[PDB]
């Protein structure tokens, strides 16, 4: 089969700056090399057929250039709506393959988090669990950290971090740290606390409660 | 006008069979090749195989010749595809896609879910994430609702039944210890909370759940 091999498999941009997404083929595959965007709810477009060509409701800031073995997508100018994962495909003739997909960020001024922390809900301790929260909203870049506390010492057991897909409006993520354990382990400490380092700032952003509620 | 509708989400044992379709709408469905593509986590995508309804004329990549089946229905305008033998290696999204004429695939499925396990149906348990009694203080409050133990993907949140889209935060799900869990959050101003009803609506397909849970402030 003809392997599609995409340059990178993630990319970072500024807003207005030029963007380009490679793709190389195993073999010449004359001009016959597609380009698809797939959303983060799943949902694929095609951008880019025969190269060049561009399709349905494509802005003109898409182009696409060829050598029958590298390809590349183009963006002149990235834009906010442009975010998602974008995979070559070439269609020659059976078997149809397909590149592993770039996906585009963009690249955003810094901004930090705001900081959250949520005890466990009654409704949670009555049934014999505890999860605490920390969450933190609207930061730019992705990467960060969060430490645990109970009762001033580290845990890292029983933590849980993900984070939501890059705003499509403003580019920020969040993300959010749940620390599980039993009501049992929970009522024997008091000091609950997590500190969120990131590089917007050399100190972390501490938040805190004590189940003692003071 | 041209649509692809496929399909829900399928829970199956591993050495099963799923079959999955698509129904084609907005078009004339014996005149175009209909293909199948497999998306797994972390791994590209697999054009898995074609079919043109009007004479039921196949093709398929050697790989899934034995291990998947297309076939159509005129009378129904719908696209079929039976994987059979089913293991780890085939929990994906299926779509279907449309090919031609003179572009490629111009049109597509919204993907269905296949995931393969031995592990029964697991609705969700919600928690209100309600900020702390000794909490100080601000013009907006953030709220959420924990999702915890649930098997398998997807699940969907909204909030106020749809109605609440700004300021919401969902996290992508996390597999852990063979269950899913995720948290969804959203800041609304202090005088829409605890003032109306902040309803997190989540529903679970697999398992046909459509949950409700209440944000209310804590027991002082
Ligand atoms: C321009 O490159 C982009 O187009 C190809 C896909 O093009 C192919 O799409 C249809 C097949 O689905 C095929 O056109 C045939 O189907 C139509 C009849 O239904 C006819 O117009 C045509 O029929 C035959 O195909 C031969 C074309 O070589 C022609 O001799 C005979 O009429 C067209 O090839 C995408 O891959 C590229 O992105």
């Amino acid at each position: 089969d003809i392997q599609m091999t995409q340059t990178t498999s993630s990319l970072s941009a500024s807003l207005g700056d030029r963007v380009t997404i490679g793709c190389r083929a195993s073999q010449d595959i004359g001009s016959y090399l597609n380009w698809y965007q797939q959303k983060p709810d799943g949902a694929v477009r095609l951008l880019i057929y025969y190269t060049s060509r561009l399709h349905s409701g494509v802005p003109s800031r898409f182009s696409g250039s060829g050598s029958g073995t590298h390809f590349s997508l183009t963006i002149s100018n990235l834009e906010q709506e442009d975010i998602g994962t974008y995979f070559c495909h070439q269609d020659t003739k059976p078997p149809y393959t397909f590149g592993s997909g770039t996906k585009l960020e963009i690249k955003r001024a810094d901004a930090a988090p705001t900081v959250s922390i949520f005890p466990p809900s009654s409704e949670q301790l009555t049934s014999g669990g505890a999860s605490v929260v920390c969450f933190l909203n609207n930061f730019y870049p992705k990467d960060i950290n969060v430490k645990w506390k109970i009762d001033g010492s580290e845990r890292q057991n029983g933590v849980l971090n993900s984070w939501t897909d890059q705003d499509s409006k403003d580019s920020t993520y969040s993300m959010s740290s749940t620390l599980t354990l039993t009501k049992d382990e929970y009522e024997r400490h008091n000091s609950y606390t997590c500190e969120a380092t990131h590089k917007t700032s050399t100190s972390p952003i501490v938040k805190s409660f004590n189940r003692n509620e003071c | 006008e041209v649509q692809l509708q496929q399909s829900g989400t399928v829970l199956a044992r591993p050495g099963t069979s799923v079959k999955m379709s698509c129904k084609a709408s907005g078009y004339s469905f014996t005149n175009y090749w209909m293909h199948w593509v497999k998306q797994r986590p972390g791994q590209g995508l697999e054009w898995i195989g074609s079919i043109y309804p009007g004479n039921s004329d196949t093709n398929y990549k050697q790989k899934f010749k034995g291990k998947a089946k297309l076939t159509a229905v005129t009378s129904a305008s719908t696209a079929y595809m039976e994987v059979n033998s089913l293991t780890n290696e085939d929990s994906a999204v299926y779509y279907c896609t449309r090919f031609g004429n003179y572009v490629p695939f111009a049109y597509w499925g919204q993907g269905t879910l296949v995931t393969v396990s031995a592990a029964t149906t697991t609705a969700p348990s919600v928690y209100p994430l309600v900020p702390g009694c000794s909490d100080t203080s601000g013009s907006s409050v953030t709220l959420g609702c924990l999702v915890k133990g649930y098997f398998p993907e997807p699940v969907t949140v909204k909030w106020n039944y749809g109605a609440l889209s700004s300021g919401v935060r969902t996290v992508s799900s996390v597999l852990q210890s063979g269950f899913y869990s995720l948290s969804s959050l959203v800041t609304v101003p202090s005088s829409t909370w605890p003032s109306q009803t902040v309803i997190c609506n989540v529903a679970h397909p697999a398992s046909k759940t459509e949950l409700i849970k209440r944000i209310e402030p804590r027991i002082p």
